[PDB]
RNA sequence: AGGUA
C-alpha cells in the first residue's frame, strides 16, 4: 500500500523568486506552477511518478492541480478583500481602476503560496488513501 | 428546350462543324497585299500555298 | 578593371591579372586611408570616366561566357560520369544549354528591343541609344538623381 | 545553427553534419546488426502458432494454384521444390510442437524456431505476420486495461496494488480469495462488479484458447518481439541518418534541372529507407550501389510528378525523355536541326504522336508574367472568359423564350400543353413522349399524332415567320 | 437582393473551414494533359468544386437542365451550375498543424505578445531550432522555456516520464491549447484590486486588456495555428489552355501543388516511422510552403521550375 | 476604343483585353473620389457594380436597355465576392451579417 | 573559350582543349528569314580535342582525339543595317552605360550613424565576380564587405 | 482604461450620456491627439477603409485577431461593398436605412 | 520592353 506523502509545507523561500520566468516581461502563471511546485517535497516527486503510469495523464493530473490552486487562490483573494471592505478598507481608483488601501493590503505572492500550500495538503490527503 | 423546338419545327440540325473564320476587325479597312502560307513539312499542301 | 585598378592607385601598368593579389588589396587600403586623412580625393561615379559602356559584342560574349560555365559543369559530370578512355567528344558536348541560353538573351531580354522602325532617324537613334538600365545596369527604383 | 536563419537547408545540413559517414565494413556491421534484430523477430514469430497457420494457409492456396509463388516468399538461407520441402518440414514442427500443447516442448520448440530461420519471405508477407502479432499484443492490453478500468474506477484502488496481486497466472479465480483475505472495503466493493471482471476473463480465456498458448507465454514472446523490433528501427534508422549525404549528392545533380532540392532529398530519403529495408549483405554487394539505384528511382518519379504542373505518366516522362536525347543526338550529328521525319525514323511512334508529346512535354506557364517582357500587365489580365454567355445573346434567349411562349399561346390548349412537357418549355424539367401520354391518359400512336399535328399547324407561315428570325 | 449591415472579421476554426469546403483536396493533381478533365481529387474536381461545363455531369451521365437539383450519385462528379465553381472552397488536411505566417511575423507578433514571448524565440520554435516545454511538472523547469538539443536530452535523462515538450507548431499549439483567457482574467482582475507596485499593475494592466479583448474577439487561440488549411476556388486561381506548348497557370496552383506534396509526404514518413531528422526537415517543408503560399516574401522568396519571378501569394 | 459588351476576365469580371475590341476605360480611385466629390451616387454605383463586376446586374441592365427600362439591380460586384472567398482562403473569417 | 577552355576532369586525365573555331554560312539569308519568320543566323562550329594522359602518372599526353568543327549552337548574325532578325521581327541591342570594373573611391553623405562627419569607402567592382567594400563607421574603423553581408 | 487610445466621437457621446444622466462615472475626462494623416486613416473604426489604402495585412491580422467589425458608413466602405455611398444622393437611401435599422 | 500625356 501507499501512505507516504509530506508537504513541503511553510517557508519563507517559498515566496523567494516565484516570478521567475526564463524570458522578458513576467506574467501571472509559471508562478502558479512553481507554486504547487515547492509546496510538494520529493517523496510527493516519487509517489506522483508511482501512482500515474501515463504521461498524458500525470500532465493533465498537473493541469487539474493548475486549476485548483488557481481556483482557490481567486477565492482567497476575493475573501481577502471581503474583510479588507469588512475592516473599513475602501476602494482606491488609480490609473489602473480599484485598489485596496495599502495598509489593508498584503500581496497576491502569499496568497498563492498559500493557495498551494493548502492544495498540496489537499493531494497529500488524497494520495495518503 | 426553345432551341429543341425550333429544330424540330424548322427541320434543321446542329451543324457537325463550327465557323472558325479569321475576320478583319472592326475598325480598319484596306487592301490584301500579300498572302503567305506555311505548312510544316509532312503535311499536305494546298492550292494556295 | 585592370587598367581602371592601376589608373587610380597611380601605376604606370595598364595590364595584369585578373584575380586581385595581396599587394593590390593593401594598396586600395591605403589609398582609402590617405582618402580619409584627406590627402586623397573621391571619384564621381557620374564621370564617364568610371563609366563603361557594354556594346553588343561584349554583352554577348558575356552571355556566351555564361553559357560556356554551365555547358563547363555539364562537361566536367560528364568527364567522369562517362568513359575515363576513348570516345567521340561530340556526343559529350550539349548544344542545348549554350544555344538556348544565347537566343534567350538576343530574344527575350531588358535590352533587345524591337527596332523603332518608322524612320530611318529613328532606326539611327535606336542603335545608337544607351541605356543604363539592363542586367547588370541600374533599375528604374532611381532618382536617384545624380544619374539622370 | 543558431545564427538567425530562416533557410531549412542550411539546418538541414546542421542536422546531417552530426552523423559521420561509414566505411564499407561500417556498413556490413549495421546490417549484421539488422539481421540479428530481423531473426530475432523470426523467431518470436516462430513461438507464435497462429501466424505460421496462416503462413501454411497461403502455401496451400499457391499449392492449388490461386496465388503467386513469388509473393509469399524470396530466397532461402541454406524454387517450388525447396520452398515444398521445407514447408513440408515445417508443418510437420508445427504439428509436433501443438501436440506438445493440446522438456520436450521446448525442445520441439526450438527445433521449429530453427525450421523458420531457413526461410527468407516476402516483406509483405513478413509485415502481415508482424502486424498480426501487434494485433496480437493490442488484445493482450486491451483485456488487461480493461480490468485495470474496471477494478481501479469501479472499486476505488490505485493503480499500484494490482501490478503485485494480479501478475502471474491472471486468468483465476486465486487472485480474488487472495486480495479479499485481508478483509480490505475495495475487496467488498469488488463483488458488485465481479460480473463483468469475470466475463472479461473469460474472454482472455477464449483469446488464450484462440492462441493455442497460455497468455504468460505470450507475453514473454510478444515482449522478445517488440525488443526485436525495437533493435531493428533502431538500427534502421542509424543506417539511413548515416546515409544522408548520398541522398544529399545526388540530389544536388538534380537541382540544376529544375524542381526544388529539399523534395528532391526528402523523396531520396524516402527512397534511402526503401532500400535499407530491402538491403542484404548476403548478396555480397556494397549498401551504396543498391541503394543509388533507389535513390535515382525515387528522384525521377519526383521529377515526374511533383515539378510538372499537369501530371504526365511515368513511362509518358520517359518517352519524352528518349525523344530529348535523340533529338539532341540527331542534332549535333547533322548539326542543323532536329527534323520530324528522322525523329519518326528512330522511334517506333509515328510522327502526330511524336508532335502531340512535344506539346505535352512543355509545363504551363503562369499569368503573373508580364506580357511584352517586364511590362506592368501580366498575362492573365488579357485572358477572355469563353464560359460566360454574352449578353447579346442571353438577350436573344430572353427573346427567343418569349416568343416561343407567344406562339404556343396562339395554338390550342392540349397541343401546346403536349408540346410544354415534350421538349420542357418553361418548367425545369423534361418529360418523354410516352410520359406525356401517361398523364394525357391516352398512350398510343395519338399522343405522337398531337405532336405531329401540332408541328404542321406550326409549319403555316403564320406562327414560323417569327421563329424564322431566330434561326438564319 | 442581399442586405446585410456590417462585415465581420474573425479567426476562422478549423470546423468552420470544413463547413466552407466540400471536399478533402487529397491529390496534387490537375488534369490529364491530353483530357483537360480534372483529376480525383485534385485541385482542380468537378467531385470536390463542381461541373466544368453548364449543368452536366462530367462524367457523361446527366446532360440536361433538368438533372439540376439531384446530383450525380453514380459516381463522384456532382452536377450544378458552372459558377458554384467559382464560389465552393475546399480544405486540405494537414498532418501537421502548420503557424500561420501573418500571426508570425508581422511587426506586434500576435502569437508573440499573447504568449509575451520574443519573436526569436518563436522563429527558433517554429523552425526546429530549438525545444521548448509544453507543460512540464515537478521540474525545476518553467512551464515555458525554450531548451536546445542538449538542454533537452539532459532534461529528459534527469526527468523521466513527467517531461511533455515538443517542438515546433505542434508545440506552439499545445502551449495555446494550455493557456486559458477566461481564468487569467478573472486572476488579474483579483490582482490588480491587491497589487500596488506601479510596474507590477502596469502589467497587470497590458495583459487583462490584451486577454479582454481577445475574449470579447471570441476566439480561440489554438485557431492561429492552421490545422486544416483552406484552398481557394479553382475559377478563382483559373488554369486556362492557352496555344502551344505554353498554357496559362496559376502561381497559387503551383503553390497549393508544393503544399499539397509536401503533406502527403510527411504524411507517408508518420506512417513509415521515419528519424526524427527527416520528420522534422518534412515539418519544415509544411511550415515554409504554408508561409510561401500565405505570403511569400518573408520567408527568402519562392521560386519555381522554368520560371524565375517571386510566386504570386494570397497576400 | 469604345465598348459595351465584350471581353471580360477570369479570376475577376472587370472588362479587360482584345487587340480587335478592347476593354473600357479604367475607372481608378482618382474618378471614384471624383465622383464621391460630388453629391455622385448612383453614377458610382454604376461605375462599381452594374457596368463593371456585378455579372447577373450586367445581365439584367443590357436586358432592361434592351425593353426600353432605365433601372439597376445593386447586387454585389464580383470583385468583392472573389475578395470574400481569397480571404477566407487564408487561416481568416469574414462573413456579411445580416441586422 | 581561352577563359573557359581547356576543361580539365575531375580524375581521369581526359583534358578538353580548344583549338579554333568556324561560323557556317547561314542557311537562310536576311529576306528569307524575315519571310519566313527564323533568326538570321549563323551555325557554331569549334575545333576541339579530348587528350588522354598516362593512366595513372604524372601529366603528359599518351592518346589524342580530335572533333573537327562541332556545332554547339548557332549565334544570330549582325544584319549590314546593324541589326538581328531572330523570329522574322529585326531586334536591336541597346548598348548599355554600366559602372566601369575597378575600384570608386565614394563618399557616403545625407547618412550619418547620428554623428555627422561624412565618410568614404571604396567599393572594387569586379568584371566577373563578388563585389568588394571597404567603408569606414563614425568611430574611425575601417570595415569589409563581400558583397553586402 | 485610462489609457485607451479611442475615437472622440464614442468619447464624446459616452460623455454626453453620463453628463445628461444621474451617473458622473467615472471619470470621465479625455484630452485630444493629433496623429498623422496616414495613421488616423489607419486606425480608422472600420477595418476594410484601413486595409484598403495602407498595410493590409497587418490590418487585417489586428482586425482578425481583434474580431473586428465594421458597420459601413463610410465612403470607401460602401464603395467596396458595392452599394450607394452614404453622400450626397445616397444619403438620402442611407438615412432611410438609418430608419429600418434599430427600428421597425 | 519602347512611346504618349
Amino acid at each position: 500500500m501507499t501512505k507516504i506523502t509530506v508537504n513541503y509545507t511553510v517557508d519563507v523561500k517559498d515566496i523567494q523568486p516565484k516570478h521567475v520566468r526564463s524570458e522578458s516581461n513576467p506574467q501571472n502563471q509559471n508562478k502558479i506552477r512553481r507554486a504547487w511546485v515547492l509546496s510538494l517535497s520529493d517523496n510527493a516527486m516519487e509517489v506522483i511518478q508511482n501512482k500515474i503510469k501515463s504521461a498524458p495523464a500525470r500532465h493533465a493530473y498537473y493541469e487539474a492541480i493548475d486549476r485548483e490552486v488557481s481556483n482557490k487562490w481567486i477565492e482567497l483573494m476575493r475573501k481577502h478583500t471581503t474583510e479588507s471592505l469588512n475592516a473599513g478598507a475602501k476602494f482606491i481608483m488609480t490609473s489602473c481602476g480599484e485598489r485596496l488601501e495599502d495598509d489593508y493590503c498584503g500581496n497576491a505572492d502569499e496568497r498563492l503560496i498559500v493557495a498551494a500550500q493548502i492544495v498540496a495538503e489537499t493531494i497529500a490527503a488524497d494520495f495518503n488513501r | 428546350p426553345e432551341e429543341k423546338l425550333l429544330r424540330a419545327i424548322f427541320g434543321e440540325k446542329a451543324s457537325d462543324v463550327k465557323d472558325s473564320s479569321l475576320r478583319v476587325p472592326n475598325g480598319v479597312s484596306g487592301t490584301v497585299i500579300d498572302v503567305q502560307v506555311f505548312t510544316r513539312d509532312g503535311v499536305e499542301k494546298d492550292k494556295r500555298a | 578593371g585592370r587598367m581602371k585598378f592601376n589608373r587610380s592607385l597611380l601605376r604606370e601598368e595598364i595590364e595584369g591579372s585578373g584575380i586581385l593579389s595581396k599587394d593590390d588589396i593593401i594598396d586600395v587600403m591605403k589609398k582609402l586611408i590617405d582618402i580619409r586623412n584627406g590627402k586623397g580625393e573621391v571619384d564621381d561615379i557620374d564621370h564617364l570616366g568610371n563609366r563603361r559602356i557594354r556594346s553588343v559584342g561584349e554583352m554577348a560574349e558575356n552571355q556566351f561566357r555564361v553559357g560556356l560555365v554551365r555547358v563547363e559543369r555539364a562537361v566536367k559530370e560528364r568527364l567522369s560520369l562517362g568513359d575515363l578512355d576513348t570516345l567521340m567528344p561530340q556526343d559529350m558536348i550539349n548544344a542545348k544549354p549554350i544555344s538556348a541560353a544565347v537566343k534567350e538573351f538576343f530574344g527575350s531580354s531588358q535590352l533587345s528591343q524591337f527596332m523603332d522602325q518608322n524612320n530611318p532617324l529613328s532606326e539611327i537613334t535606336h542603335k545608337r541609344r544607351i541605356s543604363a538600365l539592363g542586367p547588370g545596369g541600374l533599375t528604374r527604383e532611381r532618382a536617384g538623381f545624380e544619374v539622370r | 545553427e543558431i545564427g538567425r536563419t530562416t533557410d531549412p537547408v542550411r539546418m538541414y545540413m546542421r542536422e546531417m553534419g552530426t552523423v559521420e559517414l561509414l566505411t564499407r565494413e561500417g556498413e556490413i556491421d549495421i546490417a549484421k546488426r539488422i539481421e540479428d534484430g530481423i531473426n530475432q523477430v523470426q523467431c518470436s514469430v516462430a513461438e507464435y502458432p497462429e501466424a505460421i497457420t496462416y503462413l501454411l494457409e497461403q502455401y496451400d492456396r499457391v499449392e492449388a494454384e490461386e496465388a503467386r509463388l513469388s509473393d509469399l516468399i524470396t530466397g532461402f538461407v541454406d524454387d517450388p521444390e525447396l520452398a515444398r520441402e521445407k514447408f513440408a518440414e515445417l508443418r510437420a514442427q508445427y504439428v509436433v510442437t501443438r501436440d506438445t500443447i493440446k522438456a520436450t516442448a521446448q525442445e520441439e520448440i526450438l527445433k521449429l524456431s530453427e525450421v523458420f530461420k531457413q526461410f527468407r519471405l516476402v516483406p509483405k508477407q513478413f509485415d502481415y505476420l508482424v502486424n498480426s502479432m501487434r494485433v496480437m499484443m493490442d488484445r493482450v492490453r486491451t483485456q488487461e486495461r480493461l480490468i485495470m478500468k474496471l477494478c481501479v474506477e469501479q472499486c476505488k484502488m490505485p493503480k499500484k496494488n494490482f501490478i503485485t496481486l494480479f501478475t502471474g497466472n491472471e486468468t483465476s479465480d486465486t487472485w480474488f480469495n487472495a486480495a479479499i483475505a485481508m478483509n480490505k472495503p475495495w475487496s467488498e466493493k469488488l463483488h458488485d462488479v465481479s460480473e463483468e471482471v469475470h466475463r472479461a476473463l473469460q474472454k482472455l480465456q477464449q483469446i488464450e484458447e484462440e492462441t493455442g498458448l497460455t497468455i504468460e507465454q505470450v507475453k514473454d514472446i510478444n515482449r522478445r518481439m517488440s525488443i526485436g523490433e525495437a533493435k531493428a528501427r533502431r538500427a534502421k534508422k542509424e543506417m539511413v541518418e548515416a546515409n544522408l549525404r548520398l541522398v544529399i549528392s545526388i540530389a544536388k545533380k538534380y537541382t540544376n534541372r529544375g524542381l526544388q532540392f529539399l523534395d528532391l532529398i526528402q523523396e531520396g530519403n524516402i527512397g534511402l529507407m526503401k532500400a535499407v529495408d530491402k538491403f542484404e549483405y548476403r548478396r555480397g554487394y556494397k549498401f551504396s550501389t543498391y541503394a543509388t539505384w533507389w535513390i535515382r528511382q525515387a528522384i525521377t518519379r519526383s521529377i515526374a510528378d511533383q515539378a510538372r504542373t499537369i501530371r504526365i505518366p511515368v513511362h509518358m516522362i520517359e518517352t519524352i525523355n528518349k525523344l530529348n536525347r535523340i533529338s539532341r543526338q540527331m542534332l549535333q550529328e547533322m548539326g542543323r536541326e532536329p527534323t520530324p521525319e528522322e525523329l519518326a525514323e528512330r522511334m517506333l511512334m509515328p510522327e502526330d504522336k511524336i508532335r502531340k508529346v512535344l506539346k505535352i512535354a512543355k509545363e504551363p506557364i503562369s499569368m503573373e508574367t508580364p506580357i511584352g517582357d517586364d511590362e506592368d500587365s501580366h498575362l492573365g489580365d488579357f485572358i477572355e472568359d469563353t464560359t460566360l454567355e454574352l449578353p447579346l445573346d442571353s438577350a436573344t434567349t430572353e427573346s427567343l423564350r418569349a416568343a416561343t411562349h407567344d406562339v404556343l399561346a396562339g395554338l390550342t390548349a392540349r397541343e401546346a400543353k403536349v408540346l410544354r412537357m415534350r421538349f420542357g418549355i418553361d418548367m425545369n424539367t423534361d418529360y418523354t413522349l410516352e410520359e406525356v401520354g401517361k398523364q394525357f391518359d391516352v398512350t398510343r400512336e395519338r399522343i405522337r399524332q398531337i405532336e405531329a399535328k401540332a408541328l404542321r399547324k406550326l409549319r403555316h407561315p403564320s406562327r414560323s415567320e417569327v421563329l424564322r428570325s431566330f434561326l438564319d | 437582393t442581399e442586405e446585410f449591415d456590417a462585415i465581420k472579421i474573425a479567426l476562422a476554426s478549423p470546423d468552420m473551414i470544413r463547413s466552407w469546403s466540400f471536399g478533402e483536396v487529397k491529390k496534387p493533381e490537375t488534369i490529364n494533359y491530353r483530357t483537360f478533365k480534372p483529376e480525383r481529387d485534385g485541385l482542380f474536381c468537378a467531385r470536390i468544386f463542381g461541373p466544368v461545363k453548364d449543368y452536366e455531369c462530367l462524367c457523361g451521365k446527366y446532360k440536361r437542365l433538368k438533372h439540376r437539383g439531384v446530383i450525380c450519385e453514380k459516381c463522384g462528379v456532382e452536377v450544378t451550375q458552372t459558377k458554384v465553381r467559382r464560389e465552393r472552397m475546399g480544405h486540405i488536411e494537414l498532418a501537421s498543424p502548420t503557424a500561420h505566417i501573418w500571426f508570425l511575423k508581422s511587426l506586434p507578433s500576435r502569437i508573440g505578445l499573447l504568449l509575451d514571448m520574443p519573436l526569436r524565440d518563436i522563429e527558433r520554435v517554429l523552425y526546429f531550432e530549438s525545444y521548448v516545454v509544453i507543460e512540464g511538472g515537478m521540474t525545476n523547469l518553467e512551464r515555458q522555456q525554450i531548451l536546445t538539443e542538449e538542454q533537452y536530452l539532459d532534461a529528459l535523462e534527469e526527468f523521466g516520464d513527467e517531461f511533455d515538450a515538443k517542438m515546433g507548431a505542434e508545440a506552439i499549439q499545445a502551449l495555446l491549447k494550455s493557456m486559458d483567457l477566461e481564468q487569467e482574467c478573472e486572476q488579474l482582475r483579483e490582482e490588480l484590486n491587491e497589487t500596488n507596485s506601479e510596474t507590477k499593475r502596469k502589467k497587470l494592466t497590458k495583459r487583462i486588456k490584451l486577454l479582454e479583448a481577445f475574449v470579447q474577439s471570441g476566439n480561440k487561440p489554438e485557431w492561429m495555428i492552421l490545422t486544416v488549411l483552406p484552398v481557394l476556388p479553382p475559377d478563382l486561381r483559373p488554369l486556362v489552355p492557352l496555344d502551344g506548348g505554353r498554357f496559362a497557370t496559376s502561381d497559387l496552383n503551383d503553390l497549393y501543388r508544393r503544399v499539397i506534396n509536401r503533406n502527403n509526404r510527411l504524411k507517408r514518413l508518420l506512417d513509415l516511422a521515419a528519424p526524427d531528422i527527416i520528420v522534422r526537415n518534412e515539418k519544415r517543408m509544411l511550415q515554409e510552403a504554408v508561409d510561401a503560399l500565405l505570403d511569400n516574401g518573408r520567408r527568402g522568396r519562392a521560386i519555381t521550375g522554368s520560371n524565375k519571378r517571386p510566386l504570386k501569394s494570397l497576400a | 476604343h469604345a465598348r459595351s459588351t465584350g471581353s471580360y476576365s477570369l479570376v475577376t469580371q472587370q472588362p479587360l483585353g482584345g487587340k480587335a475590341q478592347f476593354g473600357g476605360q479604367r475607372f481608378g480611385e482618382m474618378e471614384v473620389w471624383a465622383l464621391e466629390a460630388y453629391g455622385a451616387a448612383y453614377t458610382l454605383q454604376e461605375m462599381l457594380t452594374v457596368k463593371s463586376d456585378d455579372v447577373n446586374g450586367r445581365t439584367k441592365m443590357y436586358k432592361n436597355i434592351v425593353d426600353g427600362n432605365h433601372q439597376m439591380e445593386p447586387g454585389m460586384p464580383e470583385s468583392f465576392n472573389v475578395l470574400l472567398k481569397e480571404i477566407r482562403s487564408l487561416g481568416i473569417n469574414i462573413e456579411l451579417e445580416d441586422e | 573559350f581561352r577563359s573557359v577552355f581547356p576543361i580539365q576532369s575531375y580524375s581521369g586525365n581526359s583534358e578538353l582543349q580548344y583549338v579554333s573555331y568556324r561560323l557556317g554560312e547561314p542557311v537562310f539569308d536576311v529576306q528569307e528569314c524575315q519571310i519566313r519568320g527564323v533568326t538570321y543566323s549563323a551555325p557554331l562550329r569549334v575545333k576541339l580535342r579530348l587528350v588522354i594522359y598516362e593512366r595513372e602518372a604524372p601529366e603528359g599526353t599518351v592518346k589524342d582525339i580530335k572533333e573537327q568543327e562541332v556545332y554547339m549552337g548557332e549565334i544570330p548574325l549582325m544584319t549590314d543595317n546593324g541589326t538581328f532578325v531572330i523570329n522574322g521581327t529585326e531586334r536591336v541591342i541597346v548598348s548599355q552605360l554600366h559602372r566601369s570594373p575597378g575600384v570608386f573611391f565614394d563618399s557616403d553623405k545625407g547618412k550619418t550613424h547620428s554623428s555627422g562627419k561624412v565618410l568614404y569607402n571604396a567599393r572594387i567592382i569586379p568584371y566577373r565576380g563578388s563585389w568588394l567594400d571597404f567603408e569606414f563607421d563614425p568611430k574611425d574603423n575601417l570595415f569589409v564587405r563581400i558583397d553586402r553581408r | 482604461d485610462f489609457l485607451e487610445g479611442e475615437q472622440v466621437e464614442y468619447s464624446r457621446v459616452k460623455i454626453a450620456n453620463r453628463e445628461l444622466e444621474a451617473n458622473g462615472k467615472v471619470g470621465a475626462t479625455y484630452s485630444r491627439d493629433l496623429l498623422g494623416i496616414t495613421k488616423a486613416s489607419l486606425a480608422t473604426e472600420s477595418f476594410i477603409s484601413a486595409a484598403s489604402f495602407q498595410e493590409t495585412t497587418r490590418v487585417l491580422t489586428e482586425a482578425a485577431v481583434a474580431g473586428k467589425r465594421d458597420e459601413l458608413r463610410g465612403l470607401k466602405e460602401n464603395v467596396i461593398v458595392g452599394r450607394l455611398i452614404p453622400a450626397g444622393t445616397g444619403y438620402a437611401y442611407h438615412q432611410d436605412r438609418m430608419r429600418r435599422r434599430a427600428a421597425g
